[PDB]
């Protein structure tokens, strides 16, 4: 139902060798914010990596059943790493990235991504070509500019990785917060955000928790906060 | 005789002003519109897979 991804893994570790994300299990459900956040060290880029395919899986048993589901994976889910990475086009090609145009949707990432003073002052606007091998920018700017293009697609499902963390200021980041509320909530499309700041969890339909492997489910906020762990509560609270 | 056989130095010739800066890309060099019948009276379209019928001797006189 809800439920747009299903793993009981024993161990799906990287290399060969010792395991990395041993004894997990997990469930994204359908429309979902799920807030994986953890300490910093281990575990949340190694497990969207592994879901999205790309590790030794040594005991995970297969299951990927979305709404109508299935022939790996079945279909295409944005995605956004910790490191960014860009074509060495155009702006506008860079965001559409293979896609029909679309005036609407395209201004509406534009003003969600609040990238404007940045295409203005290129020599160009987003004619401008950017990338190694042309312009360079920022690092806030290049997160942005990945950040679009994962926005703007065709893709029920979607994946991030510390969106904020390079940001330009925390200013940005409620600015990106207030695009993403805008422009993900006005669909129903399965977002897994992830980010190391605890303040921003509005509308927390999830939150999955690592510390060395999973603590508990992808349950609600109320719930989560009284759940024997009211250290929890308190740390994320607190700061 | 064998003009550039080594071929060491590439790979790193850096982006042309054109290149970069995106001047190159503004093409403006669309194809006109095809016409169905020319402005000199002559139609111009291009038939083709024909089962070509042979000729005839005939056709010689
Ligand atoms: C001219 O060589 C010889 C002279 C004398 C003798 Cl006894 C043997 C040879 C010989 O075995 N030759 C190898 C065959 C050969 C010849 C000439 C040329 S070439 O036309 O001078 N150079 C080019 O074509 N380069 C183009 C452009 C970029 C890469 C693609 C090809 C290229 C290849
Ligand atoms: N692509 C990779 N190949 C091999 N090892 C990796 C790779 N990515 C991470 N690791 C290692 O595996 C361990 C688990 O990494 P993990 O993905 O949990 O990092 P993370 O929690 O996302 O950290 P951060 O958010 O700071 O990048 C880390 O100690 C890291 O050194």
């Amino acid at each position: 139902e809800d439920v747009a991804i299903k793993v009981t893994n024993g161990y799906f570790s990287w290399g060969s060798g010792l395991a990395t994300l041993s004894n997990i299990d997990i469930r994204i459900p359908t429309g979902q914010l799920t807030m994986i956040v953890g300490q910093v060290g281990c575990g949340k880029s190694s497990l969207l990596l592994a879901i999205l395919g790309e590790m030794q899986t040594l005991e995970g048993k297969v299951y990927w059943n979305n709404v109508n589901e299935r022939s790996r994976s079945r279909y295409s889910v944005a995605y956004a790493a910790q490191k960014p990475w860009l074509l060495n086009a155009t702006v506008e090609e860079n965001i559409t990235f293979g896609s029909s145009f679309n005036r609407q949707r395209y201004k509406a990432v534009t003003d969600a991504c609040s990238l404007q003073p940045d295409i203005d002052l290129l020599p160009f606007g987003d004619q401008t070509e950017i990338g190694e091998r042309g312009i360079n920018l920022s690092g806030g700017q290049r997160q942005r500019i990945c950040v679009a293009r994962a926005l703007y697609q065709n893709t029920n499902i979607v994946f991030l990785d510390d969106p904020f963390s390079a940001l330009d200021i925390h200013l940005s980041d409620h600015l990106m917060q207030e695009g993403i509320l805008k422009f993900l909530q006005d669909d129903k499309r399965t977002v897994v955000l992830v980010t190391h700041k605890l303040q921003y969890l509005t509308h927390a339909d999830w939150i999955i928790a690592m510390k060395d492997g999973s603590v508990l489910r992808e349950g609600t906020l109320k719930d989560i906060q009284t759940k024997d762990v009211e250290l929890y509560e308190h740390w994320k609270t607190l700061m | 005789m064998l003009a550039r056989k080594s071929i060491i130095p590439e790979e790193y010739v850096l982006a042309r002003i054109a290149a970069e800066n995106l001047r190159k890309p503004r093409i403006r060099d669309r194809l006109p519109k095809a016409r169905f019948i020319a402005k000199s009276g002559a139609c111009n379209l291009a038939h083709k897979n024909i089962r070509e019928q042979g000729r005839f001797l005939q056709d010689i006189f």
